[PDB]
């Protein structure tokens, strides 16, 4: 009820969002950086060949860590809906 | 209640320091109409009973007046309901 | 096994897996304590923890099967059998003692 | 007897109802479409039932241009109050949308302005957070109280009116931007530095950067930055509400 | 007491205001607003054909207001039907349990505000509050509670869209709409975490707590 | 066997894990204090905390099993059996004493 | 450790983690003050914070178990038992004294 | 966390001032602040437990007990004195 | 946090001025600034506890007790003097 | 600078300048002004009047005149929007209430 | 911020007013404090602003009745809607000149 509680639940929510999005974004960033440094080393420059492995890497990311995200988000939503009638004002 | 009497004395102190409604009016009108109807009915039953002094003229006239008052109440209720329905249709 | 079993947990753990692992661990610790009682050389606990529903016509309460191996000739006392029953029943949420079966290494039912 | 003078009651209960309902249809949270219409109408009716008997009843006939002028006055007062209150949520939405646009969340607006493809999800997040905060600080009760109070300042009866006062509400349009920047000034600045940092990376070996490494990094950085910045809005939320409220109090009179 | 004609007239007239009682004096209001907000959240503004939500809300309200209705029947309707309490006193006797429910859930700040707006004297205890003060205080408290519940409901369904948009943007697919991708995932979430049982139980507790 | 023992397990811990870890920690500390009681050489506490169910008209309550190993011949006093009961019951939210079983190293029920 | 454990500057996995840490810290400080008293050599406090139902407005209340180790022969006074009770009850929001159990190192219940 | 930290800071400062009082060598304050409610009924009053260690033989006067009570009660929003318990190092309730 | 900090800073300045009073060697001010309740019959109000340490034998005058009260009450929005407690280093209630 | 911070800073600055002018007064060696500015709430009618506490240190034996006390009162009251003089307390270095 | 701007404006006006008051023959130094009224989140009400002026005079340079008057006029005019009667003028000894 108190504004501290409101800001705490908002912060925890958006940290949950950060945890959900961090693996995919980080994998894409690492793949892009690796392809870019390889291009710099080989002196190859086409703006389209960096887009190819990024999709494959990010799609594999759901294969490997997808169940973890799905279990984390469901637990968050379940706990939020269960604690809903105790943060009422 | 003991606390209720405490509240009464508190409101009396409030009056000392300081020195009906539409629903009330409708309740008063309903009570008046019902009282008139009950008076006419009681006089009619007294006449049917055979008790002296009650004239058929007065019985019949009072029944007439009670019927007119009932019809007035019915019309007021009809309009009031119509106005309430009109207001509840107002767009907000 | 038991509590140690739930240590090296890979991120990929389905709730189902979580639960099954919890069941295994409880079984392990219970067997462990049952071995602690003197006359018992080794214990084996099997838990059947199922769905609840609501229709009173078909309710299946949790159940347990306990197999004990005794030390040469170390017969368990009636009181001992009672204490094993109590421990196993308490360790399982809503376990009605009457659903705990205790058996020895020869196949004699020590409970009922 | 049996009078029940209807015109007196109608004129006593009408104009306060008009003003209360005009505020209701525009005031934030009380004007959200999720409330059924009958609930709003009943709330206005009950508030008028509580308030009107204390006020001096007006006698202008409903069949006159004076009644039209009165109705216009009540509508103007109600919509002005509700809109001045809504300005704060407009400012919060602006700040959120700008943080989200610097996230690169909706890049299609820079190439196709207003092309049916826009999702200010951060703007919605902070808009609903602001609504929750407004509910917590009981701003709506205050709104109702001020709607009642504007009578003593400005009675139902037709009264003369002023001018630059309207400008004030219109000039409040500046606050949405000004205060909006005050909510976005820290985080955007660091994001700016991050983009500057990305520029330094592009000053190295040509191409092979931006659109491939900049977007995920800046998205994650914006996410965690403003997740940490969430505790900051509440003092700014109270500041915004106080600004709107005392501007309303000063200018309505 | 009133004549039988007057009693019948009053009964028929009072039968009119049933929607008003349901909307402004009952749990129905904060049993709906939440449904409308949730429907706005999932991205399907039609989905449960309204009527369905209205029927579910009616059944929920009937299950929730059961003790209040029982108390009214045992204290007011039963003596009135047995010719022990007059028609003009059954209403007063039955308006008290509803008033008490209306209090158990009505916040204070609202009570203080509407006690000040009526220019009424000090209310030292809750037993001095009339219905003219409790009605709009209860209405405002119910509106605020419903909006709080709905606005904490809204958060996960926007979180999913946020993460979907960020993931789409990592790979450079800037022209892919995020809402179309997020809608199936929002439906999947609301399926997984017992979307309705948890919400139903949370609302029911929200009343009985 | 330790509050801090489970106070790690990296992350990615489904709340289920958070609860189970709490249960284990409570068990450990309770056994610890029970061992502190003079006559007790080692204690083992098992908690059965039911996960709430909206199937029964009312909520069920938890249960505990306590096994103690005594020092050679150190029989526990009736008042002692009583104090063990009180401690274990209090440490578990809504634990009705009557659902605490206390047993010795020989399998005698002290409760 | 008590508040020190909170001051380890460690990420709070979640509100639940924060709540567990708070419970532990309170337990620690209470045990600390109890030991500080003359006759007490070491104290151990266990707190049980309760939990609400689902649709039941019926409510309960927290409980505490306090184990004290006394100095050789340092028996606690009735007044002493009373003061321990008061302190523990006050330190826990809504702790009804009658739900505080005090026990010695020999297993004697010092309270009721 | 912000609240719990506020509670532990208040406890610390109160103990501090109490130790300042001449006869007091060390003080320990425990506060129990309950959940607030903004409805029209739910409300509970907080409580405090104060343990003092006195200097060898430095018994606290009645007035002294009274002043400790006042200070602790005032430092806690809505703390009814009667919910402040003061105890010595031997377990005597000075209250 | 912003509020709690305001409280700490105010407490500090008040103690400061109180010490700057001839007979006072050190002062300690505790404020209890809470939220009130309307129509709860007898509610309550903000409260203060002031502990003073005097210079050897420097007893405070009745006027001195009165001026301390006035200052502390004024420094706290809506602080009713009667809710200010003043105590000495020995635990004597001066108010 | 937060909106609250901005206010608190304004309060501190006003306190400082007021103390300054009070000190400049001949008999006054140093002054200390504490302001309590109140809060509007949706549960009250007339907002509580602001209050001030003024502590003066006098020059050795420089007792303040009744008019000196009055003028101090007037200045402090005027410097605070809606400060009712009667809510200004003036005290010396010995703890004597001058007002 | 606007509030910061308003504080700065108040301070500058105070400074210039004190300046002109000093420039006056008998006045060695002046100090002006302005209290501009405030807005409320509810309820209409003006609070005619107020001013406090402290003057330090040259050794024995007593101010004329006309002088008090002129100081009053200047300070009142410099503040939008300042009712003279809300201007207090005091000397270095604490004598109220107004």
């Amino acid at each position: 009820m108190t504004p501290e509680s409101v800001m705490m639940m908002g912060t925890e929510a958006m940290k949950v969002a950060l945890a959900l999005a961090a693996p995919l974004l980080l994998v894409a960033l690492i793949t892009g950086l690796i392809i870019s440094i390889l291009q710099a080393a080989t002196q190859i420059n086409e703006m389209t060949l960096s887009f190819i492995p990024k999709i494959v890497a990010v799609f594999i990311a759901i294969i490997v860590a997808g169940p973890w995200m799905l279990n984390l988000l469901l637990d968050y939503v379940r706990t939020l809906f269960s604690n809903l009638p105790y943060i009422i004002g | 209640a003991i606390q209720g009497i405490e509240g009464v004395i508190s409101q009396l102190q409030a009056t000392a320091m300081a020195a009906v409604s539409f629903a009330g009016q409708l309740h008063a009108a309903l009570d008046r109409i019902s009282d008139r109807q009950a008076a006419a009915r009681v006089q009619a039953e007294k006449f049917t009973l055979g008790e002296p002094g009650i004239a058929l003229n007065d019985v019949m006239a009072d029944m007439q007046k009670a019927s007119v008052s009932m019809q007035m109440g019915i019309q007021v209720r009809n309009k009031l309901v119509a106005a309430y329905q009109e207001v509840m249709s107002m767009q907000v | 096994v038991g509590f140690e079993l739930l240590d090296q947990e890979k991120f990929g753990i389905s709730q189902f897996s979580e639960q099954v692992n919890y069941q295994r661990a409880l079984e392990g610790e219970l067997a462990r304590t049952i071995e602690t009682l003197g006359p018992v050389k080794s214990a084996r606990v099997h838990l059947a923890m199922p769905k609840p529903s609501l229709f009173v016509r078909e309710q299946k309460s949790p159940s347990a099967s306990v197999t004990v191996t005794l030390e040469p000739g170390r017969a368990l006392d009636e009181g001992q059998i009672s204490a094993v029953v109590h421990l196993v029943s308490s360790a399982v949420a809503g376990l009605p003692p009457g659903n705990v079966t205790l058996v020895d290494q020869s196949g004699h039912l020590l409970t009922q | 007897v049996t009078s029940e003078q209807w015109l007196y009651w109608l004129h006593l209960y009408f104009w306060p109802l008009l003003r209360v309902l005009a505020l209701i249809s525009t005031a934030p949270i009380l004007s959200e479409r999720a409330i059924p219409k009958r609930v709003k109408l009943g709330l206005g009716i009950m508030i008028t039932l509580v308030i009107a008997p204390s006020l001096p009843a007006n006698d202008t006939p409903l069949f006159s241009i004076a009644a039209l002028w009165l109705a216009m006055q009540q509508i103007l007062i109600g919509i002005a109050l509700g809109f001045t209150m809504q300005f704060a949520f407009a400012a919060v939405r602006t700040a959120g949308e700008f943080i989200g646009l610097q996230m690169g969340l909706s890049f299609a607006t820079f190439v196709d302005p207003g092309s049916h493809l826009n999702m200010p999800v951060l703007a919605r997040i902070m808009d609903m957070l602001a609504m929750l905060l407004f509910l917590t600080f009981n701003g709506h009760l205050w709104l109702i109280s001020l709607l009642v109070d504007t009578f003593h300042t400005l009675p139902i009866g037709s009264n003369p009116v002023n001018s630059n006062a309207f400008m004030a509400l219109a000039r409040a349009g500046g606050l949405i931007f000004l205060n909006g920047l005050m909510l976005a000034l820290p985080v955007i600045t660091l994001l700016l530095t991050l983009n500057l940092a990305l520029g330094l990376l592009n000053r190295m070996a040509p191409q092979l950067s931006i659109f491939v490494i900049g977007f995920p990094l800046t998205l994650t950085v914006g996410i965690m930055l403003m997740a940490a910045l969430m505790p900051l809005i509440a003092p700014f939320c109270e500041h915004l509400f106080s600004e709107i409220f005392n501007l309303l109090a000063d200018i309505v009179s | 007491s009133w004549s039988l004609s007057v009693q019948t007239l009053v009964f028929i007239t009072s039968l009119t205001f049933l929607p008003a009682i349901l909307l402004m004096m009952t749990s129905f209001t904060r049993i709906i607003i939440v449904f409308g907000l949730l429907r706005n959240a999932l991205g399907t503004p039609s989905a449960p054909p309204n009527q369905v939500l209205l029927g579910l809300a009616l059944f929920l309200t009937f299950f929730i207001m059961s003790p209040v209705i029982d108390k009214i029947y045992v204290d007011a309707y039963q003596p009135f039907s047995e010719q022990k309490i007059s028609m003009q006193e059954a209403l007063d006797k039955g308006a008290q349990p509803l008033r008490a429910f209306m209090l158990r859930q009505t916040r204070e700040a609202d009570l203080a505000l509407f006690a000040r707006l009526a220019n009424s004297g000090p209310l030292q205890g809750p037993e001095a509050v009339p219905m003219r003060i409790l009605l709009p205080a209860y209405v405002t408290s119910e509106l605020k509670t419903a909006f709080q519940i709905g606005f904490t409901i809204f958060i996960p369904f926007l979180i999913i869209d946020l993460v979907i948009a960020s993931v789409l943007m990592a790979l450079g697919m800037m022209m892919v709409p995020p809402a179309t991708i997020a809608l199936p995932f929002k439906l999947m979430l609301f399926v997984l975490v017992d979307g309705w049982q948890l919400l139903m139980g949370s609302l029911a507790q929200s009343f009985y707590s």
